[PDB]
RNA sequence: GGCGUAAAGCGCACGCAGGCGGUUUGUUAAGUCAGAUGUGAAAUCCCCGGGCUCAACCUGGGAACUGCAUCUGAUACUGG
RNA sequence: AAGGCGGCCCCCUGGACGAAGACUGACGCUCAGGUGCGAAAGCGUGGGGAGCAAACAGGAUUAGAUACCCUGGUAGUCCACGCCGUAAACGAUGUCGACUUGGAGGUUGUGCCCUUGAGGCGUGGCUUCCGGAGCUAACGCGUUAAGUCGACCGCCUGGGGA
RNA sequence: CUGCAUGGCUGUCGUCAGCUCGUGUUGUGAAAUGUUGGGUUAAGUCCCGCAACGAGCGCAACCCUUAUCCUUUGUUGCCAG
RNA sequence: UUCUUCUAAAAAAAA
């Protein structure tokens, strides 16, 4: 469904500097030109198709999937991608315990929900201005961190992680709860916890928009089914 | 449905500026009288709260042990930090020949005839960890047959 | 003992007085003494009946005392039988004409005095102190209280050295003056000495 | 069963006696393994029975005595 | 090999490492007893003695000060030949060999590409720090293992006595 | 008589800014995290960051008094015309 | 710059 030429234009093949590699990612590394690793696209493509197929399969059963990207190079791209494909995202800081300690995160999302109803339609003004600013700031930060998942209802059925190393906490929580992980793993990340490894660059804007469009396309198609 | 056993309850302590703070720890094991068993270690300021936390932790993170009709399937040995443990299958009606924490975890795990022995330190937490470690890596005839690619009759 | 009495510190903010009358200094002391005698007699008589508060007020040289209790059927029995019996002896003790009204206490599990008497009776009949504390806290929290803290002190479980145990669920803000913390104590005369019970109940902040 | 810190690596090295030894072929059969024979007293231990009302006890037959010697054979490993 | 070795020059001399071959053909590894080497202090004989400095003397501090601090100062420290054979003689990790992800350096050879400047790509020896699996009571060790194995030797069985 | 068998009450560190819990995670475990870090405050007060997310007892506010003005009320209080 | 020492009896929990 995705070729090799588009990826090469995007910059997927680029990895990190040689001093920083991680040895568990050796099968997917082609070589190292100009002291930077290159992923072999002839290897990333045949397993990316299986990942997209599995994601379509889990989407067609009306399953909730959760997108995790917080690098600030993908924050807006994951937010608009998830909204366009009617899914969930975490674009700001992943607060620890978001999946395992869901019993309290449900209270926090409930706090966010009643607070936004109070603000826009409840019209909870006409009292002391400093308290109104404090509630506004509290709602602002709560929304900023938990807006994407505020109506999820329960724990999701799969996770899509943009950076396997930087978002190690989310992958660990998912493995702890037996939820499948699909991840874009660079040459410096650890792919053991990931159930569906996807080699490739996780730093370029072109590459990240390409991945997000592809996953949005397949999840939309599966939902349509 | 599941059977729950309390193994050992002791009082741990912690010294602060005010003085000593005494807390309680509870080691329990739960299981379904068959291949499912799991241990829980809970800690709180009171023994009911401690045993409750232990039971909730025990009901999760369980493992499947491929046991025989009423016994183990071969002599297996396990180790976890201070307890070299060894256990082997026994004939019908010999009971659970085990000591301390081992007896409780085996009984709840559904085995009925087993000869066991604990070497090294006999600390309850370590021996119950080592016991399920050995049980976890205990091979079954179907598993080893499928693994090596031969029939169960070829391996006997 | 370090903490000031919660009802005392709130006597002019959110809590009312248990005796609301006026008297000059000539008859203030004997009026107070008369109030003490009637309170002592009533507390002694109605031990079985769960009496929560004895409000006293004397308009125009006639005492009128309103008992707040959770079991009015027990305190009245057959219609108009022992209420008059209490009224006459109270009028005789005070030496002034009396009148006794009775206020029912809705939800007795959220009343500090009644919980204290219940815990103290259970202690006197030798139940586990931890069990009594847990039962009281769970019942209170289930009926809709914003918070309760109970404390029991002295020779618990027939021990040799006394200790203090306490539980607290919810909010119990003792520094907030507008919080209507219902506080009361009691004591159990067990065979190993006396055990003291204290209970704070936070019902929700009062605005105004 | 251990020897960094709980008791435990000689301060370091050379080296006789001693322990062990890469890889291929042939020969031998000492170590090793299989079979047979002789022997390993009786009782005792174990198995299946029998006799004292049962049991302890006594007793028939078998197994066991894991060993040693000789004869015949096997030659993969160790030794010549 | 360990103890250890620091200006420069000469004489005699041991070990280690690299690149191409050629050669002998298991000749190998470890080692009780044995032998040799073995910091500093100390001993004997004969020299030498500037500085430093056990003992000792004097002056301070102190309740006391047979010490710490100050001024002197003798064996000793130095040379030649013997003796002693002990140290937290330590990497608190015996020697030899095989296998098991990696990163940044230090030091010393050596092959190729245009040394298109002090460039790039390999391949050996020694050595420092971080870290994966694994091991460990933990701290940590982690291709220079305390990981997985094999050969040999020395040593331990509660603390004090010792 | 026993405050060294106790209840209730009080001093004290000290009106110092601290002390904990639920769930999750790390460690075989006692424990840790939260509660630490960069600023700031009288303050664990607040923000940012962060395997922590929240909550409670405490840090402040709500209470009394004092400081300014306005409305109601002017005697036993006051005297501008 | 100097600044030593406090003998000899405690109690703490067990769903």
């Amino acid at each position: 469904t995705v070729s090799m030429r588009d990826m090469l234009k995007a910059g997927v093949h680029f990895g990190h500097q040689t001093r920083y590699w991680n040895p568990k990612m050796k099968p997917f590394i082609f070589g190292a030109r100009n002291k930077v690793h290159i992923i072999n696209l002839e290897k990333t493509v045949p397993m990316f198709n299986e990942a997209l197929a599995e994601l379509n399969k889990i989407a067609s059963r009306k399953g909730k999937i959760l997108f995790v990207g917080t690098k600030r190079a993908a924050s807006e791209a994951v937010k608009d991608a998830a909204l366009s494909c009617d899914q969930f995202f975490v674009n700001h800081r992943w607060l620890g315990g978001m999946l395992t300690n869901w019993k309290t995160v449900r209270q926090s999302i409930k706090r966010l929900k009643d607070l936004e109803t109070q603000s826009q339609d409840g019209t909870f003004d006409k009292l002391t201005k400093k308290e109104a600013l404090m509630r506004t700031r509290e709602l602002e930060k709560l929304e900023n961190s938990l807006g994407g998942i505020k109506d999820m209802g329960g724990l999701p059925d799969a996770l899509f992680v943009i950076d396997a190393d930087h978002e190690h906490i989310a992958i660990k929580e998912a493995n702890n709860l037996g939820i499948p992980v699909f991840a874009i793993v660079d040459t410096n990340s650890d792919p053991d916890g990931v159930d569906f490894v996807i080699p490739g660059n996780d730093d370029a804007i072109r590459a990240v928009t390409l991945y997000l469009g592809a996953v949005a396309a397949t999840v939309r198609e599966g939902r349509s089914q | 449905e599941l059977q729950e056993k309390l193994i050992a309850v002791n009082r741990v302590s912690k010294t602060v500026k005010g003085g000593r703070i005494f807390s309680f720890t509870a080691l329990t094991v739960v299981g379904d009288g068959n291949g499912r068993v799991g241990f829980g270690y809970g800690k709180a300021r009171e023994v009911p709260a401690a045993i409750q936390k232990a039971m909730e932790k025990a009901r999760r993170n369980m493992i499947n042990v491929a046991l025989n009709n009423g016994t183990l399937q071969h002599p297996v040995k396990g180790v976890h930090t201070g307890s070299r443990v060894f256990m082997q299958p026994a004939s019908e009606g010999t009971g659970i020949i085990a000591g301390g924490a081992m007896r409780a975890v085996l009984e709840v795990a559904g085995v009925h005839n087993v000869l066991a022995k604990a070497y090294g330190s006999t600390n309850p937490i370590n021996v119950v960890r080592a016991t399920i470690d050995g049980l976890e890596n205990m091979n079954s005839p179907e598993m080893v047959a499928a693994k090596r690619g031969k029939s169960v009759e070829e391996i006997l | 003992g370090q903490k000031v009495h919660p009802n005392g510190i709130r006597l002019g903010i959110v809590k009312p007085w248990n005796s609301t009358w006026f008297a000059n200094t000539k008859e203030f002391a004997d009026n107070l003494d008369s109030d003490f005698k009637v309170r002592q007699y009533l507390t002694k008589e109605l031990a079985k009946a769960s009496v929560s508060r004895i409000v006293i007020e004397r308009p125009a040289k006639s005492i009128r005392v309103t008992i707040h209790t959770a079991r009015p059927g027990i305190v009245i029995g057959k219609k108009g039988e022992d209420v008059e019996k209490l009224r006459k002896v109270v009028a005789d003790i005070a030496g002034v004409p009396a009148q006794i009204n009775i206020a029912e206490v809705r939800k007795p599990e959220l009343d500090a005095k009644l919980v204290a008497d219940s815990i103290t009776s259970q202690l006197e009949r030798r139940v586990m102190f931890r069990r009594a504390m847990k039962r009281a806290v769970q019942n209170a929290m289930r009926l809709g209280a914003k918070g309760i803290k109970v404390e029991v002190s002295g020779r618990l479980g027939g021990a040799e050295i006394a200790r203090t145990e306490w539980y607290r669920e919810g909010r119990v803000p003792l520094h907030t003056l507008r919080a209507d913390i219902d506080y009361n104590t009691s004591e159990a005369h067990t065979t190993y000495g006396v055990i003291g019970v204290k209970v704070w109940i936070f019902k929700g902040e009062i605005l105004g």
